[PDB]
Parts: C-alpha cells; sequence; structure tokens
C-alpha cells in the first residue's frame, strides 16, 4: 500500500489498483526494468493502444482485469515482446486479433469472464484450444450467444494457403533465381516476402502481386546458401507462412593452421565448398594413411553456414611425423588445397 | 575424464578456426575441473598451454 494508484511490489512488480495505472506506470523511474505488472479497476482504459505499455521491455507477467477493456490494438504487446504471461480476464471483450498475440511466446493466455463473439476471426483462439495452448482449455471459454468455443463451426475460417515456386536445381554464383509465391485464401490482407539478412547475397527484385508473387534474387553470391526466404500472408483468421532455400553450388577452399598440441595434437582446418568437398591429407606429397592414431575428424557441421571444419588429430605422434601436411579439398569444380609444416617431436 | 577433455579440445579448435576467443573463456572453466578430477593427469597442462598459445595469436 501506498499513496499512488500503482505500487511496486517485490523486486521487479508493479500493482495497480485504482484508476491511472498507465499514468502512474509512466512517471515510475525503472519502469523499464519492471517483471510483473498487475493493472484493476481502470476506468478510461475501453482501448489499448500501442504507447500504453511503451518502455516495458522485461515484462514477464502481465494482468488488466477488471477494467472494461474492449479493444486491444493488435500491436498492443509490440513494446512487451518478452510476455510470457497474459490475462486479460473479466475484461468487456468481444473479441481479440490474433495479432495482439503474435510472436509472443505465451504460456499463459486468460480470457475467462470475457463476452467473447466467435467468429472467424476467433478461430486463432480454438487452434490453441485445440492444440492445448496457453492454459485455454481449463478455462472452458464460451461463445457469448452461442456454445462453448470447442465447439464453434469453423468451415469458413482459414488462413492462407501458399506455395511457393522455387527452382529444382541447384544454381551457379552469378546466376538470377526466380522464385514465386501463390497465395489463395478469403479476406487477403496483405503477403510478401521476409528476407533474413542477406548480406547482399543477391539483388532483389519483386514484381508482379496478388496471388502470384514475383521474387527475383539476381546475381547471386555463394552466401545465398542456408538463407531463408519466406513467403507469408495474412487475412483476418490468421497468418501463413513458407520458407524456402536455394543452392548455389560454388568450388572449393581450405586453410590450414599451426599444429596445437592436447591430449592429442590437432591440425585443424578449414574447408567450404558446395557440393561439399571430398578430403585428402598427404604427407611429403604421399597420401597419408589415416589410422587409429591419425585420423581426420570434423566439428559438427552448422545449420547457418555451408563452412566445416576439424582437424588432423595425432595421438602420440613421433619425429617420423615432422613434415609437410597437404590438405586437398575437390569437389565438382575441381581442387583446392593448402599446405602447413608441422613438427611433433625432436630427431632422436 | 574423457568427456571433459573432448569439450577442451572441440572449444580450442573452435576459438582457432573461427578466430573467437568467447570459446577460450569456456574451455579454461572446463579445464578448472578436470583438474579437480585427477590432479596427476599430464594432459592437463598441455590444455593450460594450447589454451595460452590460441589466446596470445588471437589477441595479437
Ligand atoms: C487471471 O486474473 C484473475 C483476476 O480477475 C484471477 O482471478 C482471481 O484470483 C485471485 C487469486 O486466487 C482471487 O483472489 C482470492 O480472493 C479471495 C477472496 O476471499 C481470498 O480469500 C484469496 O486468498 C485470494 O486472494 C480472486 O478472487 C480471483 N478473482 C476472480 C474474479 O476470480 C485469475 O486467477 C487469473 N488467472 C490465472 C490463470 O492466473
Ligand atoms: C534496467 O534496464 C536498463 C536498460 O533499459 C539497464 O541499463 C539497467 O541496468 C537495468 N537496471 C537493473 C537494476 O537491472
Ligand atoms: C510470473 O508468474 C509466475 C506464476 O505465478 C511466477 O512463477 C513467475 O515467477 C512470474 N515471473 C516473474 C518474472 O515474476
Ligand atoms: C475446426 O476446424 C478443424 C479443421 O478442419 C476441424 O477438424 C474441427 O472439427 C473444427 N471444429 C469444429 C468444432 O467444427
Ligand atoms: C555481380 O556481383 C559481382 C560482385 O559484387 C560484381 O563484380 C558484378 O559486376 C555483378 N554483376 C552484375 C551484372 O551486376
Ligand atoms: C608440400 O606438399 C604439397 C603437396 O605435395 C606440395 O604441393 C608443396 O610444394 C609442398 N611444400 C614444400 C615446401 O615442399
Ligand atoms: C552462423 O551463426 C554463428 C553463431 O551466431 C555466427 O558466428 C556465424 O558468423 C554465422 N555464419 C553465417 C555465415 O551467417
Amino acid at each position: 500500500s501506498c499513496p499512488d494508484a500503482c505500487c511496486p511490489h517485490g523486486s521487479s512488480g508493479l500493482r495497480c489498483t485504482r484508476d491511472g495505472a498507465l499514468d502512474s506506470l509512466h512517471h515510475l523511474p525503472g519502469a523499464e526494468n519492471l517483471t510483473e505488472l498487475y493493472i484493476e479497476n481502470q476506468q478510461h482504459l475501453q482501448h489499448l493502444e500501442l504507447r500504453d505499455l511503451r518502455g516495458l521491455g522485461e515484462l514477464r507477467n502481465l494482468t488488466i482485469v477488471k477494467s472494461g477493456l474492449r479493444f486491444v490494438a493488435p500491436d498492443a504487446f509490440h513494446f512487451t515482446p518478452r510476455l510470457s504471461r497474459l490475462n486479460l480476464s473479466f475484461n468487456a471483450l468481444e473479441s481479440l486479433s490474433w495479432k495482439t498475440v503474435q510472436g509472443l511466446s505465451l504460456q499463459e493466455l486468460v480470457l475467462s469472464g470475457n463476452p467473447l463473439h466467435c467468429s472467424c476471426a476467433l478461430r486463432w483462439l480454438q487452434r490453441w484450444e485445440e492444440e492445448g495452448l496457453g492454459g485455454v482449455p481449463e478455462q472452458k471459454l464460451q461463445c457469448h450467444g452461442q456454445g462453448p468455443l470447442a465447439h464453434m463451426p469453423n468451415a469458413s475460417c482459414g488462413v492462407p494457403t501458399l506455395k511457393v515456386q522455387v527452382p529444382n536445381a541447384s544454381v551457379d554464383v552469378g546466376d538470377d533465381v526466380l522464385l514465386r509465391c501463390q497465395v489463395e485464401g478469403r479476406g487477403l490482407e496483405q503477403a510478401g516476402w521476409i528476407l533474413t539478412e542477406l548480406e547482399q547475397s543477391a539483388t532483389v527484385m519483386k514484381s508482379g502481386g496478388l496471388p502470384s508473387l514475383g521474387l527475383t534474387l539476381a546475381n547471386v553470391t555463394s552466401d545465398l546458401n542456408r538463407k531463408n526466404l519466406t513467403c507469408w500472408a495474412e487475412n483476418d483468421v490468421g497468418r501463413a507462412e513458407v520458407s524456402v532455400q536455394v543452392n548455389v553450388s560454388f568450388p572449393a577452399s581450405v586453410q590450414l593452421h599451426t599444429a596445437v598440441e592436447m591430449h592429442h595434437w590437432c591440425i585443424p582446418f578449414s574447408v567450404d565448398g558446395q557440393p561439399a568437398p571430398s578430403l585428402r591429407w598427404l604427407f611429403n606429397g604421399s597420401v597419408l594413411n589415416e589410422t587409429s592414431f591419425i585420423f581426420t575428424e570434423f566439428l559438427e557441421p552448422a545449420a547457418n553456414e555451408t563452412v566445416r571444419h576439424g582437424c588432423l588429430r595425432l595421438n602420440q605422434p613421433t619425429h617420423v611425423n615432422n613434415g609437410n601436411y597437404t590438405l586437398l579439398a575437390a569437389n565438382p569444380f575441381g581442387q583446392a588445397s593448402a599446405s602447413i609444416m608441422a613438427a611433433f617431436m625432436d630427431n632422436p | 575424464r574423457d568427456e571433459i577433455k573432448e569439450r577442451i579440445f572441440k572449444a580450442v579448435v573452435r576459438a582457432i578456426v573461427t578466430g573467437n576467443p568467447e570459446q577460450l573463456k569456456e574451455a579454461k572453466k572446463l579445464l578448472e575441473k578436470l583438474k579437480k578430477l585427477g590432479r596427476l593427469d599430464q594432459d592437463a597442462k598441455k590444455f593450460e598451454k594450447a589454451i595460452r598459445q590460441v589466446e596470445k595469436r588471437l589477441r595479437s
């Protein structure tokens, strides 16, 4: 208890029991560090707008109850991206857009005691109930003038359906790649592409429009590999996405590093190219015979890149293993090579 | 322990081939656990030397 509408609670919480929570919240030094916010009995909270939760980046638990909340802006939680428990029960909400919680990792979404009006705009919540999400099944939510949400008819409700047309085959560095995204569904609002930071691995030219969006990736580089190319579309029911990748073939490359002694020795290497190159060690120009004690071992590959790393491992090498280690790396483009001198034990 | 030694080994290789010394802090913490498990292990000196040798190249 404190002489403000909002009183701090715990290390990083705020509990607001009288009107004026939002004003009080935004006059609180350090409010950006709040991790829990409880709000009740507001008298002028018909709408929750984008700016109302501005700056509350650390918020994990948000409760707004008994406040006559009627309209939640689709971007009302843009400034609360870490929200994981959201309780909006006992308001006047007749509808709730799927956009409000999109992108949140909500463990809990509480909508009890609201006069929910069922329509295709509530199909997403029905899916959460179907899939056991957000603690929604236990609420047994109801369509206010009808029956339970679990029985809302839904034959006409659907997110857009997408088909992405991609090249079947790999391409070469410098090629132009055409992709297309075909979108179907009722009441389409928007569609487009999300291109995760290409880093200029392609020149991006969009063309056409609904229902067949066109994408040309021109003058591709090898770094277009592993990049997610996503087509998305949205209507009142929900959002659909399809992500694809393009394969850009490119020549082998190899590099060696100075030998380092650990419980085994390691000659570290990195290799790149696509198709992934085959590897062959030579020692003083002769093929090296890999054995139980001298063998190639790779680090686990990474999903976001084609380069591979590893070691030539040597368990207890002697002076006979002093000399010139060459790593050959070859794919359909030809053979690359790198060489390094290595010494392991003094001559007797 | 063999699993710890392989984890230090992989962290050091990663630091060499990526140039990222962040991997070396993990190798150091694992090395202190390795040393506690077996104070007579002669490999621990090699891991310590390897970690120092990698940090030298990465810093300069
Ligand atoms: C979502 O928020 C609502 C708030 O409307 C939560 O319902 C409320 O839960 C509290 C805690 O159990 C109840 O408080 C209790 O009040 C009695 C009064 O006698 C007291 O003796 C208890 O010790 C306790 O403090 C409150 O009555 C209740 N309000 C309503 C309208 O049901 C709800 O729990 C939240 N949902 C989730 C999943 O967290
Ligand atoms: C509160 O958050 C700010 C960043 O918004 C941060 O610089 C500051 O250290 C945080 N305070 C505490 C006590 O964690
Ligand atoms: C959010 O609420 C849950 C459930 O009461 C609690 O366990 C958790 O500690 C809360 N999170 C924060 C950051 O306070
Ligand atoms: C909601 O739609 C799904 C998908 O077609 C369907 O299987 C389910 O039966 C529908 N629910 C109701 C209550 O009609
Ligand atoms: C393709 O990209 C390379 C590298 O940026 C550049 O040198 C070349 O001129 C580009 N080709 C065209 C047709 O723009
Ligand atoms: C090391 O071996 C490779 C492959 O035989 C060879 O091309 C290179 O010239 C050799 N280096 C020296 C210093 O002889
Ligand atoms: C892949 O991810 C790792 C870890 O975030 C990063 O260090 C690396 O530079 C990334 N590589 C590419 C080619 O994006």
